[PDB]
């Protein structure tokens, strides 16, 4: 239930090999691109925006877990 | 025991000087002879020299320096036992109802150290009682906390009264309601309310035994009969192996009166004008509320905001302890709905997959689904018309609707106002109904012949009813 | 027909902004609460640095 | 330096007590100062006397009051920084024509840490004082700068 | 034995001990001198700590009290001079001249102390003051009794206000004045004795109208304190032993709640209320019971009072709007608009207004003002937002009247041409209930809101319909 | 029990302070429980420890500086 | 610093981060020392300790210490003592608020509360 838009990290930021380099070199930021378009939907009618947008709330509907079941 | 003579007379703060040995032990319980009745002080520090410092639970007045004090051995002794309810008692443990001196076969002191890490409650517990609403959607629980929101006397009597009632039946339980900064005009009402209602008797034994603590007492007397009625609980569940039901009034006015205490003492109240020793205070309470392997005291307890603010110190302590929260309101009890129970705001901590099995918990989801649904599509559902209602709006709208009038109990608490015989549902025959409506098996059943009744079981008479 | 969309937008409008003033007043009541419940602590720190002095 | 370019010093005295240096010579600047603009008034000549800022001579005067023991007012200041304020400004006087009619002329100055008009201080010149040149944080913005 | 001799033993700015001798036996409410270069100065006890030692407040200078300086013991309060050749002269808080024309003249002498009128004593009001000023004497006229109260801020014309007052009323009324300065500039006196001089309301011959007692904010916390015990003295024996009225007027009070607050703390006492002395109730309660009407005379004040921070809902003006029987309220930016007064039209309020005691007319009428005005507020909203064009026609129409009445507020004086530059004008009661009657009738909405700004009574009103025409 | 069901208590220290428990308990609370976790530290190996939560600490502690005349913030 | 600006006769720069802990260390052993803590809960001889150290760094003929001083702003209150008594020595600011840097907006620097006296 963590907000990655009031989380940071500073010089604790390590933890990211190359396998969780590769994939996306922090998922974090791209999450900050989400806020930005759904800032302004509720930005652009053009499908930059829009893919991110379907692609932000597909992703916030996947992070969904039961507590005290761990992955 | 040793003897000493009071050496001051300050306030409600009274020091008393002993002959040379050694002084009281901390908490314990010294009384004072004088023609006011009996003072009971209770010492609060020791300031060295065979001297001490007191709180006050009897009005400071027709006191001398030089009276003679006896220390007693220990906290303040309240009577125990099923010959103590449905009277009345002060912080001391005697008739306010003045129906004859109440003794029992055993006394406890008032203060007890909590149980063993061991003896507490490890696993998980169900509370059974006879409401829907409460065992669907907020299970009470054993050793649970569960705080009570809204005003009295719009449903709050009826709902302590019911539950009162519940206990009996499933156990053969006992409840002690305990009054903190109770007016005492008030207090009257309650216990003739109490009788008429058939939960105190005038003929020997009852169920709930009253504990009041008058504003025309000092401020240690409404703060330790809230562990003057606790006394009473435990004696059941170590003793007896019974469950109880220990309520408390107002938490504004448990904490109005420790803030009194506090800056008396020598010490500061500093925690935004308030005790800074409240976090612990409520620690020592509500810890020795558990459930033991004998028994367990669970405790309902009740909110009041200070200003409509839950970001104060004391709202705030308090919402840590609590595990559930009912929220009695009085917009439901205009919609002819009793229990006034707000099924929007009934939620528990003790409400998990795990907790209650996953069948209760998946049900309950889609019961507030429904309802929290149906709330969205009304508003613009008003708006728009009643009739800009789409084909699938309107499944969500039928559906609410059945649930809303199907949550009333006709109850024995509030049997002689609407004239319907009352009703106890037990949690496990609460879970089974709404799997029936889940499955729009009784979508043949009107909406409005969901009304005044509860289980399954039940709602088949009054489908027959209306159409007759 | 303008007039009819005109008056139809107003309401539109209009309804949309009573529930974004609402937002505002939530948020600006938390902040009106805090800061209550700093100003009695202040106010009562000076009372206690003085009795004690 | 800024007034030796523009010329204009010969006619102006500056009274200086730096934040380093003790609060005693803090407290005593604007008193001494007081004195160097009543010779002016005396003579029947004219002056005009900054004190900026005031507030810190009262930071100055509690720091001395709590380390003698004078229990705190309202905000910690102690309970007489007004006889202080109020005995200082009034040596702006106009004097008879006998005298030459010679004035002190006053400007005293609050500079304020968050702008709250409800502390004890800035009150309490405000009352001392005959007018008001309210200077405002937003319309230095605005582009009226200073 | 009283010992007349003391040692000083702490001086602690004001706060001066004295170590009095064997078998003193110290009382408080005496008067402690000690000789000084700068004259006697005189100590009022306010304790005695116990073993002959008093704290004690000081009522001149302490930059140059020596300690080990004999201090005399007077006894009781201090004792000023009254009567009617107190009239037009300067007296200090000290009881001393500084209007510098040989002592001040006395047959008898009473102490700056005095206790307050049984409840035996006290009586009723029927007399009404006008003091010409056409929104006062609608919206709230005062009474002789009364505590009036000229609530505001500062920049609101404070001692302005005062001035207007005694230009009118002062010269009208047959009674004699007193007329107190509590902690004020040095500009503001000499403002106060030049103007009223010239108006022969200060005469170097006694039997004036006016008394003056100058006592200022450069002299020590307990002056300021009591400057006004010590005119109010002069007032009470008018009053009863001499059976005048008086016309009383007292200048800023705030400095008297904002001194007794300042030796509050030192005294041991620990601020309450936040900030101010806990003694507030009682310190007020005290000076208010000795103005008022008994048996004979009627001592009707008009205190100035300041509210901090220009806000009215902080405790120290909250507990004296109790205090005193007919507030105003004034404010910065109705004075800035070109409204002269800044007294604002539902917030002056007396406890004197009745429907009876103002006559029935003109209560009806200063209550559809009251309406009329609360409309136009209510509509500043809808005004601002939804524009003046959805506004009803009866709506619209008030509007209208309530402008009107508005800049009918507005009327210049004389101790005012330092703005306007157009003297006073003088207004009777029943010519402002008329005029103001006629807007709301709803027959006198053909003149404008230009001819309503500027004008004084009913004869000017219609003077300027005629001007703004050509 | 939550952790002695998933199997996994035997690889965890608890430590308790609870809030019945005196002001210098809780007071104390966090500081010994790293002495442990230091121990662990300390012998090259790995470790964690959760202090939760410390805002009650905090409070615990307050009691005993408000008694001791420490300025408040 | 001293040493680099006299002795060595050089123009030096300066970095701190945080002065505010100074000011802070001296509010904790102020009671201890005899002393009545002054509005808030800070010193009354801040005013006093916290100039000398800004004057052991000043501006010297023989070397120029250009100091960037960091205060960390208490509890979100920027009006307090100890970040306020530091702008009596400062001729240009740049403000952070914390609500800035969270936005992505790297340096966090409020546009609308920045004043400099080394602009004209």
């Amino acid at each position: 239930a963590i907000n990655v838009g009031l989380s940071v990290s500073r010089v604790g930021s390590a933890a990211q090999v190359k396998a969780l380099k590769q994939v996306a070199g922090s998922l974090k930021l791209f999450l900050a691109q989400y806020r930005e378009v759904a800032a302004f939907a509720q930005s652009d009618l053009d499908a930059s925006t829009k893919q991110t947008l379907v692609r932000g709330e597909r992703l916030t509907q996947l992070l969904k877990q039961n507590q005290y079941s761990p992955l | 025991p040793i003897t000493g003579k009071v050496t001051a007379v300050i306030g409600a703060i009274v020091d008393v000087h002993f002959e040379q040995s050694e002084l009281p032990a901390i908490l314990n319980a010294l009384e004072i002879k004088t023609p006011q009745g009996k003072l009971v002080l209770e010492v609060a520090q020791h300031l060295g020299e065979n001297t001490v410092r007191t709180i006050a639970m009897d009005g400071t007045e027709g006191l001398v320096r030089g009276e003679k004090v006896l220390d007693t051995g220990g906290p303040i002794s309240v009577p125990v036992g099923r010959e103590t309810l449905g009277r009345i008692i002060n912080v001391i443990g005697e008739p306010i109802d003045e129906r004859g001196p109440i003794k029992s076969k055993l006394r406890k002191p008032i203060h007890a150290d909590p149980p063993s890490f061991a003896e507490q409650s490890t696993s998980a517990e169900i509370l059974e009682t006879g409401i829907k609403v409460v065992d669907l959607l907020a299970p009470y629980a054993r050793g649970g906390k569960i705080g009570l929101f809204g005003g009295a006397g719009v449903g709050k009597t009826v709902f302590i009264q019911e539950l009162i009632n519940n206990i009996a039946k499933a156990h053969g339980g006992f409840s002690v309601f305990t009054g903190v900064g109770e007016r005492t005009r008030e207090g009257n009402d309650l216990y003739r309310e109490m009788k008429e209602t058939g939960v105190i008797n005038l003929e020997g034994e009852s169920k709930v035994a009253l504990v009041f603590g008058q504003m025309n007492e000092p401020p240690g007397a409404r703060a330790r009969v809230a562990l003057t009625g606790l006394t009473i609980a435990e004696y059941f569940r170590d003793e007896e192996g019974q469950d109880v039901l220990l309520f408390i009034d107002n938490i504004f006015r448990f904490t109005q009166a420790g803030s009194e205490v506090s800056a008396l003492l020598g010490r500061i109240p500093s925690a935004v004008g308030y005790q800074p020793t409240l976090a612990t205070d409520m620690g020592l309470l509500q810890e020795r509320i558990t459930t033991t392997k004998k028994g367990s005291v669970t405790s309902v307890q009740a909110v009041y905001v200070p200003a409509d603010d839950l970001t104060d110190p004391a709202p705030a302590t308090t919402f840590a302890h609590l595990d559930a929260t009912t929220v009695l309101s009085r917009g439901i009890s205009e919609l002819g709905i009793y229990p006034a129970v707000d099924p929007l705001d009934s939620k528990s901590r003790l409400l998990d997959a795990a907790v209650v099995g996953q069948e209760h918990y998946d049900v309950a989801s889609k019961v507030q689904e429904t309802l929290q649904t149906y709330k969205s599509l009304q508003d613009i559902i008003a708006i728009l018309g009643m009739d800009e209602l789409s084909e699938q709006d309107k499944l969500t709208v039928e559906r609410a609707r059945k649930i809303q009038r199907f949550l009333s109990q006709p109850f024995a608490v509030a049997e002689v106002f609407t004239g319907i015989p009352g009703k106890l549902v037990r949690l496990k025959d609460t879970v089974a109904s709404f799997k029936a409506v889940l499955e729009g098996k009784y979508d043949n059943i009107p909406e409005h012949a969901f009304y005044m009744v509860g289980g399954i079981e039940d709602v088949v008479a009054k489908a027959e009813k209306l159409a007759a | 027909q303008g007039y009819a969309a005109e008056i139809s937008a107003r309401r539109n409008a209009m309804d949309n902004a009573s529930k974004n003033a609402g937002d505002m007043i939530n948020r600006y009541s938390i902040l009106y609460n805090r800061t209550r419940q700093a100003v009695i602590t202040n106010e009562l720190v000076d009372i206690i640095t003085g009795a004690s002095s | 330096q800024t007034l030796e370019q523009h010329d204009a010093m010969k006619y102006s005295i500056i009274v200086a007590a730096t934040a380093s240096e003790a609060a005693p010579l803090q407290y005593l600047a604007p008193f001494t100062a007081a004195s160097i603009g009543e010779w002016f008034r005396d003579n029947g000549k004219h002056a005009l006397i900054v004190y900026d800022d005031l507030s810190k001579q009262a930071v100055a005067y509690r720091q001395l009051s709590l380390l003698l023991r004078r229990p705190p007012g309202r905000e910690a200041y102690p309970g007489d920084v007004f006889y202080l304020h109020s005995r200082l400004l009034e040596r702006a006087a106009k004097l008879s024509e006998k005298e030459g009619s010679g004035s002190l002329t006053a400007l005293p100055v609050i500079e304020t840490q968050g702008g709250d008009v409800s502390a004890y201080i800035p009150t309490n010149v405000i009352s001392i004082t005959d007018g008001q040149i309210f200077l405002e944080a937003e319309l230095f913005y605005k582009g009226i700068r200073p």
